[PDB]
């Protein structure tokens, strides 16, 4: 890594990096080694660097990708019924950019009653923020829960539950953003395609934008678990003691 | 000054070089050193 | 006696028209950033406004303003700072005129 | 019992497979330059890529 | 060991309502939940300050040097 | 152009510790009366 | 990146050998000394 | 052993991702989770067969009647004063062994200061002196202390938040802890979802409830007390957002959970070594944590950096900065 | 629509939607003389310790800002340094010093100046920036005790030390300036500690002023919070015994019934804690639509003692004004 010097008494890695260490934040510790020579400092950052080791050598699959709570906040944006106006959108685009990166606002998805942007137009600005950004990706992927279409002639993205993601020209035309396209197993991940076409920094930059947005979004949107999530309805309770 | 609170008799007794650790009037052999007379600063945080 | 280190201009983020700008305002928080971002986004010419506190262990804040090509983004900051003072002059007024009428 | 046998397995596969490398000849050789593979995998390609 | 001065989640001062909480229960006895409301603890963060307060200063003060 | 450039990238680079890499790819991850 | 505690950063050093290019930088780390973080714990001369 | 925290089960700040928990700053300022450490230190002033005895020294003044730095917390009889602050280098028992006296005092070597609370002067069975000094230290929740509920969900403190940034209800209650909703589905602790309602309905009723095994209070009449007030039956409240002011778009499962603070604290775990003592046989850095230190790089990470091919790191991390040794070989003998 | 939509599983329509460029009709510009026509304050109740008032027709960016000033940035006086002389009680000294800095004080904070940090420790605490409070108690065994002898108030003379045992030593000109308003602890029966014979506490405490974002002891309110008002829209009116159980789904004063079984009408929709207990019954769903008005805020500001809770609000609007004023008169370092 690169050191960053901060006032507490603990090591703070990013949460997308705790998957190769196979660690969680429950009291365990890690070991930091500072190399001491210029040759040993340069072999460590170039061969053992994070951006170069974003794929496991076992199968060439992404291993540093979105963790458990950055898949939820990402699904809850690109869910089909999230609609944002200019005041919410540009604040949401400033969460991921730190108020530094420049954005080119596309025309909204909905125009005549109000001006609304879907949540899929927000992640298309996380991939390439403006026209100066080079990242132009074209992938095509199934989500985890894929309900197929009604007829078998409608191709794949006419699916029920919106479970087939098609990105054309670094912009998301269908499908939610989940573990299938942001997590650590698939060679059709969004982060995998940015790495294999544009290099380790552009895939790292897009991941740092998604880590910052989903760490500011989800505490201002609200997501929670209660006893009514686990409670069965009373027509399950009758049908359980029949089967 | 006078120091060395006894353990359970709670009497007070200074000690010389080589007298004892006996609490005279009690005979008990644990002596707690009393609190200092110096000022101790604390912040209220 | 000006304060040279309160507000900056992050020159690595701006354009050359001045229509886009980032500002690193220190010793501020969500209480002053969100009030500005409401007021600045109520201009007809502001096309982007959003603050962000980039790390919580830094008493610091970056506001971002992008306008259309009719107003420098410093001028939209300086407008939106004035309208926030005008807001609190109304709120101080009607609060005192209902306390002393009680 | 899973934590022991996970470390124990690649620690003994290591001791046979430490000093095998891809040479500039494109063969995979040992310490003593004896050929294990004339080309890696039969196509020369890299699993990470 | 002794009552907190303030509620943790509000900062409402609850340290002056322990001496009076025990008098509402001991004499003129109440059912521990209208003795809270009579002291004026509406929020549940403030009721749990003195309801689940175990007072250990009374037992610790039994073991001092008699002095 | 894309597919050929991906094919030269995919070749095993010389000097790599391909046996050490293969020994960690195997030992690391987790009909009738058969083992 | 990794966030290192600034109490560990005071004790874990790096042997920065001075050149033309970091002569002015390392002089500021000498005068700050060991007890403020843009600083330095030791100095090893060319010959001593 | 624990305190009732007001717990909003929600995802917040992105610093509570995998078992970290979000903490309130104004709760810690009022005494939420604040603990205290006490440590004993025994010296025995042993008398010897030479009829000479260990002695406690004296206050060492300089230039007038004030002590030097190491004797600031000492007092006149060489045993430190009760109530005084000892910090990282001072002396609180000034003992001397033998008539010459070789000064061998005890030195408080801790990373943080600590107040003397109890100095006990007694004599053991074999008629020799026994000083026990107890040292007190107050400490509050830092980033990195372990809290837990009573449901096996250990967690660490990930961030401390300013209390105008916490979410708040209509009455104005803010959480002491925010807990991630992602620790529930994989771990299936449904009995923590009933501890919160029984905790919430009980404190609104004024009665402690029961969560005893195969029994306890029932969810269908803890949810009767909870509608009786005007709260929701399910314990989910509509919280506002402390940062932006708005209603959160979900109802927040919100109430009191009993949290307990564990002994694994990051002040007693953060350590770091540049150079220090070496073991006299192997002349490598020493063992253990309570030494200066030395972190072992052993037999399994060596494997990892061979696989990267990083050969000068492996040369540096194993030889150059562990045990390097300039040796003189002979060329014709090899010895 | 400014009504937040409350449903059974989610909350809808929670954002500001009052900027130009929300729609084609680019309306809702700034227009401060139109905000002045719309804005309105109603005062529900006003106590010496608790204000209750509305702030109608504002944005929740501004209303939360006033809440965040009152909690975190409005200053107040609290004890900061404690100097112990002979604490031989069971409560440790750093614990008792935390209990003493956490009691409220009746100092008016406009009578003191801010202390410094980058000045030496000798001329640090002047009589315009500090206040010295001393506690000095001694527990003795009362000889005249009744022979039942269990309650420690008639067992010992000073068995409990309260906050009204914190006397006030006026330093310098504070014997004339604070001659009218002596420093009393604003909640004087705060149990600080309790004692047994032989045990003794003596101390002095120096009381500077700070803000709530530093420590929580400097926060002036016991809670300054708001809420939006709930509106209860009874679509398709409800009568009979169904109106009797539609009444019970709310808090009791909220909803009335006019003449038995004519209809159920909403009486005081200010009064309900929103618990949406109506939405778990499928009979009333399609015959009620309960919501929440996003313009209409209801502040409840209750003080800790030091200053009246409408002066906490007047200072907090004045602080948020002086933040925008300071930043406008600062040069932008290009
Ligand atoms: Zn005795
Ligand atoms: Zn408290
Ligand atoms: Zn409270
Ligand atoms: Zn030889």
């Amino acid at each position: 890594h690169y050191a960053k010097i901060r006032p507490w008494r603990t090591f703070r890695l990013n949460e997308c990096v705790c998957t190769p260490y196979n660690a969680d934040f429950d009291g365990d510790e890690m070991n930091l080694h500072v190399p001491q020579t210029e040759e040993a400092r340069a072999e460590a950052i170039n061969l053992m660097g994070v951006k170069n080791n974003l794929l496991t050598p076992k199968s060439g699959e992404p291993i540093i990708a979105a963790t458990q709570d950055f898949i939820t906040g990402s699904y809850l944006i690109s869910h089909k019924d999230s609609f944002y106006d200019r005041a919410t959108l540009t604040q949401l685009l400033s969460m991921m950019s730190d108020g530094i990166e420049h954005f080119d606002i596309p025309p909204p998805a909905i125009m005549k009653p109000y001006y609304l942007w879907t949540g899929k137009q927000v992640f298309s600005l996380l991939i390439k923020p403006n026209h100066n950004s080079p990242v132009v990706i074209n992938l095509d992927a199934k989500n985890k829960v894929f309900v197929p279409p009604k007829s078998k002639s409608l191709p794949n993205e006419m699916s029920q539950n919106d479970g087939f993601v098609i990105i054309r020209g670094s912009q998301i035309l269908s499908g939610v953003m989940d573990k299938s396209v942001l997590g650590d197993g698939k060679k059709h991940s969004v982060f995998y395609t940015i790495l294999r076409d544009y290099g380790p920094q552009e895939a790292a930059n897009a991941m740092n934008r998604m880590a910052k947005l989903c760490a500011r979004f989800l505490g201002n949107r609200g997501f929670s678990i209660g006893i009514n999530d686990v409670t069965p309805a009373d027509d399950l309770k009758q049908k359980k003691e029949e089967l | 000054t006078l120091k060395y609170i006894c353990a359970e008799c709670s009497s007070k007794l200074s000690l010389s070089r080589t007298d004892a650790v006996r609490c005279k009037d009690c005979g008990h052999r644990i002596l707690l050193k009393a609190r200092t007379k110096r000022l101790v600063q604390f912040e209220a945080r | 006696e000006p304060d040279r280190e309160k507000i900056k201009l992050l020159t690595q983020a701006t354009s050359e028209d001045g229509t886009s700008a980032s500002f690193q305002i220190v010793e501020e928080d969500h209480t002053l950033g969100n009030a500005l971002r409401y007021v600045i986004m109520k201009n007809p010419d502001v096309e982007f406004c959003g603050y962000s506190i980039p790390h919580p262990s830094e008493n610091l804040l970056n506001i971002r303003i992008q306008t259309y090509g009719e107003t420098t983004a410093v001028d939209a900051l300086q407008k939106g700072l004035k309208d926030l003072m005008d807001l609190c002059d109304v709120v101080e007024s009607k609060f005192t005129e209902k306390i002393k009428s009680m | 019992v899973k934590t022991a046998e996970t470390g124990y397995m690649s620690r003994r596969l290591m001791k046979s497979l430490e000093d095998l490398s891809c040479q500039y000849d494109n063969t995979v050789r040992t310490s003593a330059n004896g050929i294990v593979q004339f080309t890696y995998g039969g196509d020369g390609l890299d699993p990470l890529e | 060991m002794i009552v907190p001065v303030r509620c943790f989640s509000c900062g409402k001062v609850v340290g002056d309502k322990w001496e009076s909480y025990l008098n509402l229960l001991q004499e003129d006895e109440l059912d521990e939940g209208t003795a809270l409301s009579r002291l004026g603890l509406k929020r549940y963060c403030c009721r749990r300050m003195i309801l689940t307060h175990v007072d250990l200063i009374e037992k610790f003060l039994r073991y001092n040097p008699l002095e | 152009e894309i597919a050929l450039f991906k094919y030269r990238k995919a070749r095993l680079e010389p000097g790599t510790a391909i046996g050490a890499i293969g020994a960690q790819s195997i030992g690391e991850p987790g009909s009738m009366n058969v083992t | 990146e990794v966030a290192v505690p600034d109490r560990v950063a005071k004790v874990l050093t790096y042997p920065e050998k001075v050149t033309r290019y970091n002569r002015h930088k390392l002089q500021e780390l000498i005068v700050n000394g060991p007890n403020v973080h843009p600083g330095a714990n030791y100095l090893l001369k060319r010959n001593e | 052993a624990g305190q009732n925290a007001t717990v909003a089960v929600m995802s917040y700040s992105g610093y509570d991702i995998e078992d970290a928990l979000v903490l309130n700053k104004s709760s810690i300022d009022r005494g939420f989770g604040r603990c205290e450490t006490r440590r004993k230190t025994t010296t025995v002033l042993k008398r010897y067969a030479n009829h000479t005895q260990d002695i406690i020294g004296g206050m060492r003044v300089d230039e007038n009647g004030d002590p030097i730095w190491q004797h600031q917390s000492l007092g006149p009889d060489g045993l430190g004063e009760v109530g005084m602050k000892v910090q990282s280098g001072q002396i609180y028992i000034n003992k001397s062994v033998p008539t010459q006296y070789r000064e061998a005092p005890v030195i408080y070597r801790g990373p943080e200061p600590s107040h003397i609370d109890q100095v006990m002067m007694s004599v053991s069975d074999n008629d020799q002196a026994l000083i026990k000094v107890l040292l007190r230290q107050n400490r509050r929740p830092e980033l990195g202390d372990k809290f837990s509920s009573r449901h096996g969900q250990k967690g660490v403190c990930g961030i401390i938040v300013k209390q105008e940034d916490m979410p708040f209800n209509d009455q104005g209650i803010v959480p002491d802890i925010i807990m991630n909703p992602h620790g529930f589905p994989s771990r299936m602790t449904v009995g923590k979802m009933i501890e919160l309602i029984s905790g919430k309905a009980g404190v609104l009723n004024g009665t402690l409830e029961y969560g005893t095994c195969f029994g306890g209070s029932k969810l269908e009449d803890m949810s009767k007390i909870l509608v009786d007030q005007g709260f929701n039956y399910s314990g989910k409240d509509m919280l506002y957002s402390g940062i932006t002011g708005e209603c959160l778009q979900a109802y927040i499962f919100f109430g009191p959970i009993y949290y307990q603070k564990l002994k694994h604290m990051v002040l007693d775990k953060m350590h770091a070594r540049a150079r220090g003592p070496r073991a006299v046989l192997t002349r490598q850095p020493t063992e253990g944590r309570s030494r200066d230190g030395g972190l072992r790089l052993g037999e399994m990470e060596r494997d990892c950096v061979i696989a990267y091919g990083a050969s000068q790191l492996l040369l540096e991390r194993l030889m150059i900065s562990s045990d390097a040794f300039e040796v003189d070989v002979c060329d014709k003998c090899g010895l | 629509s400014n009504i937040v939509g409350i449903e059974y599983n989610r909350v809808t329509n929670t954002t500001s939607t009052d900027f130009p460029g929300f729609s084609k009709d680019a309306e809702n510009e700034w227009n401060v003389e139109k905000f002045k026509k719309d804005f309105e304050v109603n005062i529900s109740s006003l106590d010496a310790r608790e204000a209750n008032f509305d702030l109608i027709n504002i944005d929740t960016s501004i209303a939360n800002a006033f809440r965040r000033i009152m909690i975190s940035e409005v200053p107040s006086v609290a004890a900061e340094y404690v100097y112990f002389f002979n604490n031989t009680s069971v409560i440790q000294d750093e614990v008792l010093a935390h209990r003493i800095g956490l009691v409220p004080l009746k100092v008016d904070p406009d009578m003191l100046t801010w202390v410094d940090s980058n000045l030496p420790d000798d001329e640090k605490f002047t009589d315009e920036n500090t206040i010295v409070l001393s506690l000095n108690v001694k527990c003795t065994r009362n000889p005249d005790a009744p022979k039942g002898s269990t309650d420690p108030k008639e067992l010992y003379n000073n068995a409990h030390v309260y906050a009204r045992d914190l006397k006030f030593e006026p330093q310098g000109r504070q014997s004339t300036t604070f001659a009218d308003c002596p420093v009393v602890p604003a909640d004087p029966d705060i149990l600080l500690a309790k004692l047994r014979p032989g045990q003794e506490i003596s101390l002095k405490a120096h009381c500077i002023l700070g803000i709530g974002g530093d420590h929580a002891k400097f926060s002036p309110v016991s809670t300054a919070s708001y809420r939006l008002l709930p509106q209860i829209n009874i679509l398709q009116p409800i009568k009979g015994e169904s109106a009797r159980r539609f009444q019970k789904c709310f808090p009791p004063g909220v909803i009335g019934i006019d003449e038995g079984s004519d209809e159920a009408y909403v009486k005081d929709a200010r009064k309900d804690t929103v618990s949406r207990e109506v939405l778990r019954y499928e009979e009333f769903a399609d015959k009620v639509k309960l919501g929440r008005v996003r313009n209409h805020f209801i502040f409840n500001v209750e003080s800790a003692g030091a200053m009246t809770p409408e002066e906490i609000f007047f200072k907090s609007v004045r602080i948020l004004k002086n933040k925008a004023e300071y930043l406008k008169n600062c040069p932008i370092t290009q």
